[PDB]
């Protein structure tokens, strides 16, 4: 189609001249970006597919779950710390953590409780990824289908190819989102929501550059 | 044959026939089918010229009173900025000769005496030309161009005997309007970065040049 | 032929010179051998590295220049408000505003968006031509244009060309590690590099890196 093929969009647009030989344009999310040469042998380049990939679906989970939080305080639930940088901390207060500040709910107090199941459930999971497990067995590492296919929207070539590439450029964005997200909690201290009610405010004066003279090495 | 800053495809569809073509398409929205082609092609020109018509009413119209008023025709008490008038109660609200709920009403019933019978020139050339009209219905029949319907009554005063006067006089009227449009965002936009009317503004850019600029107000 | 090509040429590290990478046969400038991380062992990733070596030392040299000429001058006599380099974009958020050499009838910019918007639309459009094609000639080479970019003819001769290139190679990798080592020591002694020149100058015994080693 029109992203799969030589004739593809390029990062640069119509200033792109030295595309890669290595990338024509048979993998979704090619604009022919490749300048420090970190994907020329094919092995590597594959592992480095499957890198973003799993990346952008955890830049995708991540910047979901930073920002729902934040909506949902600013309709009037009630939390803990709604700002995702500080959520993990209410696990030390007397009342544990709340989920959505009802005790009813998972209510959990130990964060060694919290770690430890997580390394269990995670490592086997993970483990399953790069293996097989319960939910079918290995064949595409980052498209495995069946199990976690129940939809069945990735039946017809064309349109798998074409979620495949909106797939990845959701994924980039939300990668960058949250870049984005760990840069704005270091620098301003902020919730990112919050940030963005100050941008909105007074775009002029709270904006980015407020901060350019807060890291002076004076010593 | 005179041409502006155009893409690719640009010439492909633009092409030298209707009055003020220069082929300026950045983004394409007039591709025929491409996309863009849900629009007919023969909206967006149509479009152009109401929008740009409208938009010599409001740039001579939002600066009038304010001239008049210091130059001195009017009382100073209705000598108002644009923004006063009514049109944002919240920033202004001017009393007039009826509450702005029922000017609104006498607005829309009026428009659309004279919008509905507009539509339907468009939709079906000719088609006000049939039906009695307090008898001023021969005169508003069209010359089968929607944007220039031409009459006794619309074209009144009758310039342009000859295709090579008028041919150019519309070159003149969508670039009029070309500078009218770009005045009105002006006035609105330049507005909303200041608190007062657009010619003092000029008033206070004549007088303080380096000092009242854009980059001077806020940043 | 130069002695700075084939594989008679000087090792990094000299005399103590053992293992050399396959690859790495000396037919490119500023070649020594030195790759321990197999970081360019591809031919493609080579030449990637080697372009961005080439536009980092380029950037680099230009830093360094503009690091040192303003903080030179203040020493002259030319103040500016804010000299140090690191200490040189806070000068538009002064009242005064960013005036160039320190004089209000120059550039004296005032507002870091429109700077910032200009600087985008601009490098964009060189960055731009520098990989494609512009008004300042076509791509011939990634990094050596050619006679549009080399208006005096130095790559008229291919010895003397090639000579040039090391050269440019050798002090644009000094001008990088130079550029590290501002950085270095803005962040550490969180001064200028002239005032910590004329301070080592002055007790270097004392007033050298080992005193700020202290935390
Ligand atoms: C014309 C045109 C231009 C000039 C660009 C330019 C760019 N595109 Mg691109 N595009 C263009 C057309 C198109 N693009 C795209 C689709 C994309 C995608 C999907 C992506 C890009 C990306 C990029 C970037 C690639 C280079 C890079 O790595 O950034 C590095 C260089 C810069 C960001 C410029 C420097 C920024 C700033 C001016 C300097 C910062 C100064 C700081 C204050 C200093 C810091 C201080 C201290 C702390 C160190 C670059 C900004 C990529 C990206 O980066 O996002 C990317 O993922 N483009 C399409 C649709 C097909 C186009 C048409
Ligand atoms: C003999 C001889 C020796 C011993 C060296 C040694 C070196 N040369 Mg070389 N050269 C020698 C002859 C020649 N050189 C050159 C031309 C060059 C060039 C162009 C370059 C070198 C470079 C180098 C370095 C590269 C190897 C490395 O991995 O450094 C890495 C290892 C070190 C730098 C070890 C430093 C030890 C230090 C005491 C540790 C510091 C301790 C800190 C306080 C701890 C930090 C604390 C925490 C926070 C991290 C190394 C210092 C390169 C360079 O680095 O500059 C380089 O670009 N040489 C010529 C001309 C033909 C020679 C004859
Ligand atoms: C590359 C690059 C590096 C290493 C730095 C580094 C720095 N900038 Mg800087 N900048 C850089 C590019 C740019 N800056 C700016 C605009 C600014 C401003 C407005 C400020 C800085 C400041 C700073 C310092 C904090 C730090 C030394 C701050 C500073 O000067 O602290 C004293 C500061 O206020 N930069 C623009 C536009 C750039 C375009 O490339
Ligand atoms: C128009 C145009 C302008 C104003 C510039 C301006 C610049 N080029 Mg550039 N270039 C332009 C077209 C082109 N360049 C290049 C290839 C390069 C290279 C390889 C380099 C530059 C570099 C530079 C910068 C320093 C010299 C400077 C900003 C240098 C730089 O700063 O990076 C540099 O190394 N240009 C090609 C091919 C062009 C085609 O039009
Ligand atoms: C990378 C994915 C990711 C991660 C690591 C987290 C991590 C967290 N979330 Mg978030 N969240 C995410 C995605 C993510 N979330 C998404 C996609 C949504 C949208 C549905 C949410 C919506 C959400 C809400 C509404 C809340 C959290 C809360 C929490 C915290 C407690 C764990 C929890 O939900 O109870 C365990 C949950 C279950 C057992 C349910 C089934 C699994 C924890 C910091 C809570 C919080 O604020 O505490 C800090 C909370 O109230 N999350
Ligand atoms: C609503 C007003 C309006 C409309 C309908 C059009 C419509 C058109 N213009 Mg015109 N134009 C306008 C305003 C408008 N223009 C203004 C203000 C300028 C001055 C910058 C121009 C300058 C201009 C040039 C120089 C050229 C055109 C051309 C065209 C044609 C092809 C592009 C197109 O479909 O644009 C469709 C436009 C829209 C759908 C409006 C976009 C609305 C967005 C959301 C606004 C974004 C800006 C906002 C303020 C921020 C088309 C008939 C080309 C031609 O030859 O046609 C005769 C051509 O060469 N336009
Ligand atoms: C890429 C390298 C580089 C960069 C990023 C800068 C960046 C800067 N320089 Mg430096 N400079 C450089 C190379 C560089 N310079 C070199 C090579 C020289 C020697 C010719 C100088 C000599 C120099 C002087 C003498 C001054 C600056 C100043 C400045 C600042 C404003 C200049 C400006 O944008 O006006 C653009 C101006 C024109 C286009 C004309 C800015 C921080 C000024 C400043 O405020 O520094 C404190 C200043 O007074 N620079
Ligand atoms: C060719 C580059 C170059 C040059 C000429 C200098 C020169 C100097 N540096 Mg800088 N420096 C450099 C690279 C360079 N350094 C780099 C790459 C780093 C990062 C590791 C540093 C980190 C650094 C610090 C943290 C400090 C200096 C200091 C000094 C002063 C000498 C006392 C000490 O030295 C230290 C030298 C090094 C740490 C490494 C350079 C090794 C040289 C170039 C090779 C051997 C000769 C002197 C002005 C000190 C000073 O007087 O400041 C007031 C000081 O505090 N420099
Ligand atoms: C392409 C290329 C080319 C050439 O060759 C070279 C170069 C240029 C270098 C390259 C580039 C690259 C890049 C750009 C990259 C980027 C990345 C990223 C951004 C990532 C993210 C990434 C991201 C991610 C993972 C994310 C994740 C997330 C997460 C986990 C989250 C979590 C969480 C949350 C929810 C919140 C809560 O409360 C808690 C927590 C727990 C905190
Ligand atoms: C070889 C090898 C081999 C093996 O394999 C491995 C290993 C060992 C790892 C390797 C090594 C490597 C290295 C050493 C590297 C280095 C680098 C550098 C130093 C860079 C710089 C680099 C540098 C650079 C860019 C620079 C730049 C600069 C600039 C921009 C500037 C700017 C500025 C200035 C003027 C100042 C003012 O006031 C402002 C501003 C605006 C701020």
């Amino acid at each position: 189609s029109i992203w799969y093929g030589a004739d593809r969009p390029k990062y640069l647009g119509p200033f792109s001249g030295e595309t890669p030989s290595y990338l024509t344009g048979e993998f979704a999310g090619d604009y022919g970006w490749d300048t420090a040469g970190l994907s020329s042998d094919p092995e590597t380049f594959a592992r480095n597919r499957e890198l973003e990939v799993i990346h952008a679906r955890w830049a995708m989970l991540g910047a979901l779950g930073c920002l729902t939080p934040e909506l949902l305080a600013k309709s009037g639930v009630k939390f803990g710390e709604a700002v995702w940088f500080k959520a993990g901390a209410q696990i030390f207060s007397e009342g544990g953590l709340d989920y959505l500040g009802n005790p009813s709910l998972v209510h959990a107090q130990s964060i060694l409780a919290i770690w430890a199941s997580q390394v269990v459930l995670m490592g086997a999971v993970e483990g399953y990824r790069v293996a097989g497990g319960p939910l079918g067995e290995i064949t595409d590492p980052i498209y495995p289908g069946g199990s976690f296919d129940p939809l069945g929207l990735a039946d017809d070539p064309d349109t798998f190819a074409e979620l495949k590439v909106k797939e990845i450029k959701n994924g980039r964005l939300a990668m960058f989102s949250m870049f984005g997200f760990f840069v704005q909690a270091i620098v301003t201290g902020k919730g990112p929501l919050e940030n963005l009610n100050d941008h909105l405010a007074d775009p002029v004066a709270n904006n980015a550059w407020a901060y350019a003279t807060n890291f002076v090495p004076g010593n | 044959r005179s041409l502006i800053f155009a893409s690719k495809q640009s010439l492909s569809y633009l092409d030298g026939t209707l009055p003020g073509d220069y082929g300026f398409d950045p983004l394409g929205l007039m591709d025929p089918e491409g996309a863009g082609g849900f629009i007919d092609p023969q909206w967006l020109p149509y479009a152009e010229i109401i929008n740009g018509r409208f938009a010599m009413l409001g740039a001579a119209g939002a600066i009038a009173p304010e001239v008049l008023g210091r130059i001195g025709l009017i009382p100073q008490e209705t000598a108002i900025p644009w923004f006063q008038s009514g049109v944002i109660p919240p920033v202004g609200n001017y009393s007039y000769w009826a509450d702005p709920y029922t000017l609104f009403v006498l607005e829309m019933a009026l428009m659309g005496f004279a919008e509905h019978r507009r539509a339907q020139d468009y939709y079906k050339p000719g088609s006000m030309g049939k039906q009695y009209f307090l008898g001023l219905e021969k005169f508003l029949g069209g010359s089968g161009n929607p944007a220039y319907p031409g009459g006794p009554i619309f074209n009144f005063l009758g310039f342009g005997k000859n295709e090579k006067e008028l041919q150019e006089l519309k070159v003149k009227e969508v670039k009029n309007g070309r500078l009218a449009m770009m005045a009105v965002l002006g006035y609105f936009t330049q507005a909303i970065f200041t608190g007062v009317g657009p010619f003092q503004n000029l008033l206070d850019h004549l007088a303080d040049p380096v000092h009242n600029n854009v980059l001077t107000n806020l940043k």
